[PDB]
RNA sequence: AUAGUCUCGUCAACGCUCGAGAGGCAGAGUCUCAAGGAGCCUCCGGGGGCUGUUGCCAUGAUAUAUAUGGAUGAGACAGAAGUGGCCCCGUUGACGAGACUUAGAUUAAGUAGGCCUACCGCAGUAUAUUCCUAAACACUAUGAAAUGACCCUAGUUGGUCCAUGAUCAUUUGGGUAAAACCAUACUGCAGACAUCU
RNA sequence: GCAUGGAAUAAUAGAAUAGGAC
């Protein structure tokens, strides 16, 4: 890569760190929850996209976004049935942050209940 | 004459052979189906030499 | 000899392709009449002595690479009505026609030649042009 | 070592 | 001029000086006839490639 | 039977497919039976570039014999150099540099100014300049002398007379790279001294000399016939469709209600996506086209697989080129379900 | 005269009445850049620059009353440190 | 030193002390080579795994 | 205010291979060690085998020294020098220091102003025009070819080009000098979530 | 580095003479 300028041996040798993760339950984000997770917030359900089966309480956990990158290691809040029962709760606090932290914009504050507690503060 | 035809033959999604992370995406439960994607961000395998190194192992 | 290694190297459009006893005798034709100076060579050559309208013989190489320094040569023969013939070897055109190089294309022409000199050896030469003329026309 | 005039023209 | 060409197995070319190959091949140009665009023969052309057969559109 | 396929429908089978029923629009046809009006405006020629002429007069040449109104190439092509040449034709002039970066390849001889010591001195030379390199334009060239880093991926010493003081040598390089610089490169290394003495293009971006290279004889040809016998055959053997020159880009195959949409410039939505390659990338540069199998445009992807697989609205790719003429297909934009609801 | 000079080259070729030379140094010359020896005397000017980013090399075009025959394999060839530039600004951009 | 390995149909190791195998496969050795940080022949081996396509990522 | 995240330096507790040396790794200099020797037999001066589960060098490592290894190495100088070349155990909790937030995750076609305007998306046009002239490249017309033409301190056969048109003239006339993109100015097209069964 | 220079036309960085409208 520094005399030649080719790429392709070092993304040959060198493996993403994802690659730890594999064995970890995983829980999908949405892109505007993101950023607000690689700031320290905890995740909530507008947040949440998918979610694998078998996830129990206070269980280790890997945050994910649609493009397959890892968010962070986090400690599951609810199991399964919870997250498929209510409309209302957290659902991850995070362990261990991973992302760097604006690699995503920062789109908390928008939403209805979001900007109706703004517009009544 | 060669013209894709309505329920031709085509592959469907199969989420076995999908990389790291991604694998057997199916078998996730799914909450919503239903936002709005940010064009931000890059997948694992595709990012620039130095975001993919100094996220390396 | 020079046939058995050249005849590979033959274009499919080279049609006719004359047999030994007359590759021989359009070999030394071509000699005669460029001792008798009535030989024009070369593409360019050939093409304009045609548009001028003169009469005769044309003999074509049938190994040209590429083909199309050659391919307008026999339709433009047919249409002032001159007799071709093909021969596959270059080098022994070029050699009958006493240059050292290749020659593709050979056009013989009676009475281009001034010199009485010339026209003797055209007289001495008419005899077997007209054979060999008369064999290609046969064809 | 100047822009053409009918390169660089005053908005309408 | 220098450059020559014989054809694989596979269909592509090899490029070589020599006029004759070893094998025995004889090698081809690999540069193609110039061209003018004031030409006043590509009936001939058509006509004699059209009785063979060698015209791409037939 | 997909892979015999022609053009970008060839191993169509592969898309993944994201909504297998549509309903078929008599609108438009497939690049190898269109019109021929159509069918020479959007032409591609694979041309053998002879030796003495220029690039642009060879271009010039073939916009005087089809009476097109626009021809144009993309090469940094040194004079007296034959070979593969990319001629675009009136739409598909927007289509010049779409495979760049797909690099070129050159076969070239080089000529030493004094024999070697040993043979090897030129293969080990020829190893050496592999990679990148520092290069300047020669003098000849139009662009300005200023030193670039310039790759050559491969290189492969064909053939070496020491008698004759003649090399052989195929190159693969990037595209910019000058076989002069080189040549004089490798004949100083060498310290005898050396210089170009004859230059072919193999290979030029996607075309090489195996796909359909015809000669300008051939050009003329193929003309003549057309304007005497009115027959099109010989034209449609010479002439490519652009969808060549679209080859190895990423496929989205576009509804044909929202062919005309694409073609107005707005972006293509989830609705709009029928079939789509696997591992589509964000901001990846992508080709849409139709079922048909003719291209609608260039475009820069907005979603990446996941989002294409499983999200039910949003941007899927944004145009960067359009290749279609506009009001080809029908206008049908507005009919939607959720578009007529949002509309009541 | 140049204050300072620094070690450019070393003779490998002296091919064409021109010097061919190893780039010792670790940057990039400037294109007509005066060479000097190591008593800041000029011998020459730089006219190429080529080789591979591993093994940069350099042709030094002699001054007039300079002989590509005079030198011999090892001598060293100098030049002005102004007049260097670093391999970074002719790589791509990121 | 001892410890030898070849490898197995799906791709991963067998380990053994013995030479060479029953069906008469010759093993290797399980050990790496050793390693300095000054090491400078990085180009000599890039090189000669360029000339046959042993580079990974080719 | 509360709470979380990132990057750090200290204490306490708990486990482990029990943790800064006369240490180890990497590197430089010198020296030693490889059955390279000797003696027997042989087969055709040479070759093979044996003495030779030998000899030479290193290692007591939880250790068979009658042992284990030896260049894909080991030992001495060296308890030295050097480190401004690298390395020397983890978990939990608390405290302290510099910061970033205090986040309920929006938008099935836009933004800003006064129904309209401007910006935004896409496709186009122009980026000086006409004449003369200078130059480059290539073609074409005419006359010259095989005792063909050109170059080199120059040849027991030198090299290059050459009817697939070389090398000189003569003017015979026309051709080429693009295309793509950015920026600026103008024109036009639409506000598109894609029904079509 | 992309065909040189001159003449005419157009625009421009403008400056001036003779004049209006305000």
């Amino acid at each position: 890569y520094d005399n030649t300028r080719d790429e392709s041996y070092l993304r040959s040798i060198i493996q993403p760190l994802e690659t730890l993760l594999v064995g970890y339950k995983r829980i999908v984000v949405k892109d505007s929850a993101v950023n607000a997770v690689c700031y320290g917030a905890k995740l909530m359900i507008p947040g949440l996209l998918r979610y694998e089966e078998g996830i129990e309480l206070y269980d280790e956990i890997v945050l994910i976004t649609t493009k397959g990158e890892a968010i962070a290691v986090a400690i599951a809040q609810m199991s399964t049935v919870d997250l498929a029962s209510c409309d209302h709760g957290v659902v991850a606090s995070v362990k261990r942050c991973i992302m760097e932290r604006d690699l995503y914009p920062r789109r908390w504050g928008l939403g209805p209940v979001a900007q109706k507690k703004k517009q009544m503060k | 004459d060669f013209v894709i035809k309505p329920e031709a033959a085509g592959a469907s999604t199969d989420t076995s052979e999908w990389p790291l992370l991604l694998k057997n995406f199916d078998k996730l439960l799914v909450r919503s189906g239903h936002y709005t994607p940010i064009p931000a961000g890059s997948s694992p395998l595709k990012r620039d030499l130095k975001s993919y190194i100094s996220s390396g192992v | 000899d020079n046939y058995e290694a050249r005849m590979p190297a033959v274009l499919p459009f080279a049609k006719p392709l004359a047999s030994k006893k007359l590759n021989k005798k359009v070999l030394k034709t071509v000699k005669k009449a460029s001792k008798a100076k009535n030989v024009k060579r070369g593409v360019k050559e050939v093409v304009k002595a045609l548009r001028k309208g003169e009469k005769g013989l044309v003999v074509i190489a049938g190994d040209i690479s590429p083909a199309d320094v050659i391919s307008h040569i026999p339709v433009l023969c047919e249409d002032h009505s001159v007799p071709y013939i093909f021969i596959p070897s270059k080098q022994d055109l070029g050699a009958a026609g006493a240059t050292k190089r290749p020659t593709s294309v050979v056009f013989i022409v009676p009475g281009s030649n001034k010199k009485k000199d010339g026209k003797n050896k055209e007289e001495e030469y008419k005899e077997s042009f007209n054979e060999v003329v008369k064999e290609v026309q046969a064809l | 070592k100047a822009p053409n005039p009918l390169s660089v023209k005053k908005k309408k | 001029m220098h450059l020559m060409y014989t054809l694989g197995p596979d269909g592509k070319r090899i490029y070589t000086l020599k006029k004759v190959t070893e094998s025995g091949e004889i090698t081809k140009s690999a540069h193609p006839a110039r061209f003018s665009p004031d030409d006043k023969y590509s009936r001939q052309r058509v006509t004699l490639k059209k009785r063979f057969g060698l015209v791409p559109g037939q | 039977d997909t892979s015999e396929w022609p053009l970008l429908l060839k191993n169509f089978d592969k898309l993944l497919v994201r909504s297998g029923h549509y309903t078929p629009i008599p609108a438009g046809s497939s690049p190898l039976k269109r019109d021929l009006k159509s069918y020479i405006s959007s032409g591609v020629i694979n041309l053998d570039k002879p030796s003495n002429p220029s690039s642009h007069e060879v271009v010039a040449w073939i916009k005087r014999i089809l009476r097109c109104e626009k021809t144009g190439h993309s090469g940094t092509l040194d004079p007296k150099v034959t070979g593969c040449l990319i001629v675009c034709i009136d739409r598909a002039t927007r289509l010049v540099k779409s495979q760049q970066g797909a690099g070129k390849e050159y076969v070239c001889i080089v000529r030493l100014h004094d024999a070697l010591k040993d043979e090897k001195d030129l293969g080990r030379s020829l190893e050496n300049l592999t990679g990148a390199l520092f290069q300047r334009p020669p003098l000849i060239s139009a662009v300005k002398r200023q030193l670039r880093v310039r790759t050559i991926y491969e290189s492969n010493l064909i053939e070496f007379d020491n008698k004759r003081n003649l090399g052989v040598f195929w190159a693969s390089c990037e595209a910019g790279t000058y076989m002069r610089t080189l040549c004089v490169h490798l004949g100083m290394l060498l310290g005898v001294g050396g210089h170009m003495q004859e230059l072919r293009r193999v290979r030029s971006g996607a075309l090489s000399e195996n796909d359909n290279m015809v000669t300008l004889h051939d050009v003329m040809d193929a003309q003549w016939v057309y304007d005497n016998t009115r027959d099109e055959s010989y034209l449609r053997s010479i002439i490519q469709p652009l969808e060549t020159l679209l080859v190895g880009y990423k496929r989205i195959v576009v509804k044909d209600s929202a062919v005309n949409a694409v073609c107005y410039g707005a972006k293509l939505m989830i609705p709009g996506l029928l079939r789509y390659e696997e591992g589509i990338e964000l901001y990846d540069e992508i080709v849409l086209i139709t079922t048909k199998g003719e291209a609608i445009a260039v475009a820069i992807a907005q979603m990446s697989t996941v989002d294409l697989a499983s999200c039910d609205h949003g941007v899927v790719a944004s145009v960067k080129r359009c290749i279609m003429e506009r009001d080809l297909y029908p206008r049908r934009w507005g009919l939607g379900p959720v578009a007529q609801k949002k509309k009541q | 005269p140049p204050d300072t000079v620094l070690e450019m080259g070393a003779f490998l070729h002296p091919c064409e009445g021109d010097i061919v030379c190893r780039s010792i140094n670790t940057k990039i010359p400037y294109f007509n850049a005066p060479i000097y020896l190591e008593n800041k005397t000029q011998v020459g000017k730089v006219d190429e620059i080529l080789g591979p980013l591993n093994e940069v090399f350099f042709t030094i075009k002699c001054g007039d009353g300079v002989q590509a025959t005079s030198f011999k394999e090892g001598d060293k060839f100098y030049i002005a440190a102004d007049k260097l530039l670093p391999i970074e600004r002719f790589l791509p951009k990121p």
